[PDB]
RNA sequence: UUUUCGGAACUGAGGCCAUGAUUAAGAGGGACGGCCGGGGGCAUUCGUAUUGCGCCGCUAGAGGUGAAAUUCUUGGACCGGCGCAAGACGGACCAGAGCGAAAGCAUUUGCCAAGAAUGUUUUCAUUAAUCAAGAACGAAAGUCGGAGGUUCGAAGACGAUCAGAUACCGUCGUAGUUCCGACCAUAAACGAUGCCGACUGGCGAUGCGGCGGCGUUAUUCCCAUGACCCGCCGGGCAGCUUCCGGGAAACCAAAGUCUUUGGGUUCCGGGGGGAGUAUGGUUGCAAAGCUGAAACUUAAAGGAAUUGACGGAAGGGCACCACC
RNA sequence: GCUGCAGUUAAAAAGCUCGUAGUUGGAUCUUGUGGAGGGUUCCCCGCCCCUUGCCUCUCGGCGCCGGCCCGAAGCGUUUACUUUGAAAAAAU
């Protein structure tokens, strides 16, 4: 269930058993490659970048077309944000939280829900730090907020 | 059940029943031993005193009688206790400042049957048991 | 339960019909289809539950109005499964 | 969640078993429940039993008999030495004549009547008779 | 003197490795899409009523109760008509319906941020569950400082009723009720039922999303779409039904899967009183909150159910020892 | 009341949620054949790739006809667990 929402819920993705599906497909691995590339530059992140790959191209996954994934794949070149995109899209949220909160003070539904968010920033920063994918001196901060956001 | 059944968990089951005997009846006088303390005897099966007065006491309803009591001074804590004479007319078989030896009732500090405030009673009046008096194998020696 | 229950062997299509995950072996749903509508000449595939707008690079240019379920489209044209 | 695969497998085929079900499913398979499956289909008390394959987990489908009453987990997992084996077996089941508590040993699972012939002890799973 | 051997360290380029990435949870997190809701904050619109006031008209009583009286009244009340002001408040629609972590939340429109469910051949790859310490929110009443003050109203003053009446009832009325800024942490804060997970009957509805369809209807004949009809899949509030099983019974698809006793974990209980008292600590401006004994006393206290009796309870029926 | 209790109404679930310690935690990385001991496949040597994983060797024995073969020497990433030894005063 949710982590801080009583719902128990399903809408989780099914895939199939055979992963080698439709075979017709245009393209080859090589070529995948550069179709992915050229989407990173433009501002997209990985998880928007295999839906627009998957949406209008024959591709399903590009799990079944390659050994990588897409995340593997901006990483070869480098090109991989500095960041988790998850990490980043929790602390994106939690300042226009604080921004709501300075303009309307006697909001105490916002001042509650603000701390739901912001545990669960430090929650999912108790595993990237262990795993090495962020420096073990980073600590999450109002001041660290401001700076990262903008 | 509804408790935790780990491998691991040795310690929160140790200090948790360690806690939990302490509202148990029987242990918490046993442990905190105010019992003692408030007992006019040191625990001790029977003690000694000396008479001060007889007295009567009229049972707790439905029964009506008089109880013919003595209340007695201890040696060796100081303290008065009222205290039950058995059998018939054994009442006689005491005289005023003497010793006498007491002894608990047999129901561990809470009054026996229709008479109140009364845990105790009398076994010796001078060496010479009131079993004995009443029976005729010794005399009261005066 | 009548207590004749076959388990083994699925139903026709009873299994069939029931929420994704509770069917014996797991499948998708969603399907593709290759489209191509009218004035702009090329096999373009799109995903059955697109989520986005779909372009087409001739005098066509939009293909798609996003839905919640199965996107609408803008002329009722062309339905593939494709294949697999 | 779900912290003890095997003991919510034989719930199941306990429940099952009273309604008087000869076909069940029972998911997640793992190989631990294989192998538990097999010594309990070896005596008798259940019959063949079909691995359906996914890419996930698997699942299981049985086919059994009123032969069954009753098989439990033990949770957790507690050693066994050869005389605390004595012990055991006299408070999970109910006479000297039958029933079979299930263990592990580093000689693989088994029951303990063939623990002993082994020499070994080891930690129990569960129990069944 | 010199190599070799041996030991060690550091540096380049090249062969040889199926040359290295488990699966993606009917576990979780995150993105994406269309929706949904008396969810929250701020701003704004509106309605009627109530009280008071102004103006106009009509004349003798008006209020109120079981019955009365206090009280109000020819400068005219009450009532009718017309206009004005203030504060309060959103009826009927509004239901075994919705949303919210709980406390709670119903006039319009705009703005601000937030969230669930559902859809998904997208992403991450175990990131989880429950929780000492500690933290946020938390009705009503109350306290402190300001604003406001219709209505109702503890306190208080009267009038009755009653032997008495400090009460029920009637009239008047302070604190308060309202708002702003600080405190206070308690309730039958009740489903008197911890949270998370699995399994095990039937049926019809209802709210939300998605899917399918012979039918009708609304508009341009349409398509796009809405309304109704029929069925399916999720998750939500509930109901009905019974030899699943449980329970002391009342009852309960969970209070079930329990002497055939062991899915994970927190809090908490041990006869009735003495007592939420004594005492010390801690918190508070105050009011008080939390933590929290013992001496001594007693053989019953209590739960469910059954039979009687009783009722200034309800429904039938009867008598000149009852009445008319 | 660990084995082995109870919490709707009999005594009893914090008003509610968050949260560090503690406790607990999904799946996933090997099976068949002759001889020997016991059945009619199945549980000390080996074989398909593996089989107590390796070498490297050198010093002190065993061999066979200078040359060659195999025991002892480093160990299989670490624990728990289990099984065997050693080791334990008497009296009770």
């Amino acid at each position: 269930g949710r982590m801080h929402a009583p719902g128990k819920g399903l809408s989780q993705s099914a895939l199939p058993y055979r992963r080698s599906v439709p075979t017709w497909l245009k393209l080859t691995s090589d070529d995948v490659k550069e179709q992915i590339y050229k989407l990173a530059k433009k501002g997209l992140t990985p998880s928007q970048i295999g839906v627009i790959l998957r949406d209008s191209h024959g591709v399903a996954q590009v799990r079944f077309v390659t050994g990588n994934k897409i995340l593997r794949i901006l990483k070869s070149k480098g090109l991989a944000p500095d960041l988790p995109e998850d990490l980043y899209h929790l602390i994106k949220k939690a300042v226009a939280v604080r921004k709501h909160l300075e303009r309307n003070r006697k909001d105490k539904d916002a001042k509650f829900r603000l701390i739901l968010i912001e545990s669960r920033i430090h929650r999912l920063a108790r595993y990237y730090k262990t795993k090495r994918v962020l420096p073990p001196n980073w600590k999450y901060e109002s001041s660290t907020a401001s700076a990262l956001v903008a | 059940m509804g408790k935790c059944r780990g491998l691991r968990t040795a310690r929160k089951l140790r200090s948790h029943r360690r806690d939990q005997k302490w509202h148990d009846k029987q242990y918490k006088k046993a442990h905190l031993g105010t019992a003692l303390k408030a007992n006019p005897f040191g625990g001790a099966s029977h003690a000694k005193g000396i008479v001060l007065e007889k007295v009567g006491v009229e049972a707790k309803q439905p029964n009506s009688a008089i109880r013919k009591c003595v209340r007695v001074q201890l040696i060796k804590n100081g303290k008065k206790i009222t205290a039950f004479v058995p059998n018939d007319g054994c009442l006689n078989f005491i005289e005023e400042n003497d010793e006498v030896l007491v002894a608990g009732f047999g129901r561990k500090g809470h009054a026996v049957g229709d008479i109140p405030g009364v845990r105790f009673k009398v076994v010796k009046v001078a060496n010479v048991s009131l079993l004995a008096l009443y029976k005729g194998k010794k005399e009261r020696p005066r | 339960m009548p207590l004749a229950k076959d388990l083994l062997h699925p139903s026709p299509e009873e299994e069939k019909r029931k929420h994704k995950k509770k069917r014996l072996v797991q499948s998708p749903n969603s399907y593709f289809m290759d489209v191509k509508c009218p004035g702009c000449y090329k096999i373009t595939t799109v995903f059955s539950h697109a989520q986005t707008v779909v372009l087409c690079v001739g005098c066509s240019t939009v293909l798609c109005q996003p839905t919640g379920g199965k996107a609408r489209l803008t002329e009722g044209c062309s339905f593939r499964r494709k294949q697999h | 969640v779900r912290m003890n695969v095997l003991a919510d497998a034989l719930k199941s085929i306990n429940n099952a078993e009273k309604r008087g079900k000869r076909q069940v499913l029972i998911r997640p398979c793992s190989k631990v429940i294989v192998r538990f499956l097999t010594v309990m289909m070896k005596h008798g008390y259940i019959g063949e039993f079909e691995i359906i394959d996914d890419h996930r987990a698997g699942k299981i489908v049985v086919n059994l008999t009123g032969r069954l009453n009753k098989c439990g987990v033990i949770s957790p997992r507690f050693d066994v030495q050869l005389k605390d084996l004595e012990k055991w077996q006299n408070n999970l089941l109910p006479s000297r004549q039958f029933g079979f508590i299930v263990l592990t040993t580093s000689a693989g699972i088994m029951d303990h009547e063939e623990a002993r012939r082994k020499h070994t002890g080891g930690k129990i799973l569960g129990f069944f008779f």
